């Protein structure tokens, strides 16, 4: 999506090589604005926001509000043509599914992870945005480590250090009495 | 009529003396805690937790 809305400049990238300056553009630049509204009617009167940026060989170019745009796919995913709701309400529809009990800590124990969450901005718009559906009164914290793109391999090397996990590995005895199919099994 | 005040009171009385007993006996089972608080401003554990 970032590669489709550079072209509203000027700057076309197509080759399957240039996704990955694409990539760096968007790594390197974009971040999540805290109100849509307000900032894409900032960055349509002032000049502060416009970052610029130097290509693998000169012609730097200049990121105008497409910075805020991209990574806004997260919470609205009907720019990109995707029907389904936010990673804002996503979120709130799975402890909703949950019983009535547990809600709270779910609430109060919101953790993110992976690559993507690493967004500047993102742990308190969607913070906001969760404190404005869920009921006024529990408290949502978001749980933001600095550590978040190793993240699952952190907690990999943890459970495969573990003493008590020793015995579940899938023994290769194991494999070759069951088949394949021994890893939908007790052996998960 | 003073007689059967005395035995009803004798009565109840006695009933009264036997609940009261027990009343005043074991009474110390209200003791428990109270979980106070101390801010514990002197936690620096490390990062190894595998018994989960």
């Amino acid at each position: 999506y970032l590669m489709k809305i550079l072209t509203e400049r000027g700057y076309s990238f197509v080759t399957t090589a240039e996704r990955e300056i694409v990539r760096d553009i968007k790594e390197k630049l974009c971040y999540v604005a805290l109100d849509f509204e307000n900032e894409m009617a900032t960055a349509a009167s002032s000049s502060s926001l416009e970052k610029s940026y130097e290509l693998p060989d000169g012609q730097v170019i200049t990121i105008g509000n497409e910075r805020f745009r991209c990574p806004e796919t997260l919470f609205q995913p009907s720019f990109i043509g995707m029907e389904s709701a936010g990673i804002h309400e996503t979120t709130y529809n799975s402890i909703m599914k949950c019983d009535i009990d547990i809600r709270k800590d779910l609430y109060a124990n919101n953790v993110l992870s992976g690559g993507t969450t690493m967004y500047p901005g993102i742990a308190d718009r969607m913070q906001k945005e969760i404190t404005a559906l869920a009921p006024s009164t529990m408290k949502i914290k978001i749980i933001a480590p600095p550590e978040r793109k190793y993240s699952v391999w952190i907690g990999g090397s943890i459970l495969a250090s573990l003493s008590t996990f020793q015995q579940m590995w899938i023994s290769k005895q194991e494999y070759d009495e069951a088949g394949p199919s021994i890893v939908h099994r007790k052996c998960f | 009529l003073g007689t059967r005040a005395k035995e009803s009171l004798d009565l109840r009385a006695h009933l009264k003396q036997v609940k009261k007993e027990d009343i005043e006996k074991e009474n110390r089972e209200v003791g428990d805690w109270r979980k106070n608080i101390d801010a514990l401003s002197g936690m620096e554990g490390r990062k190894k937790k595998f018994e989960g």
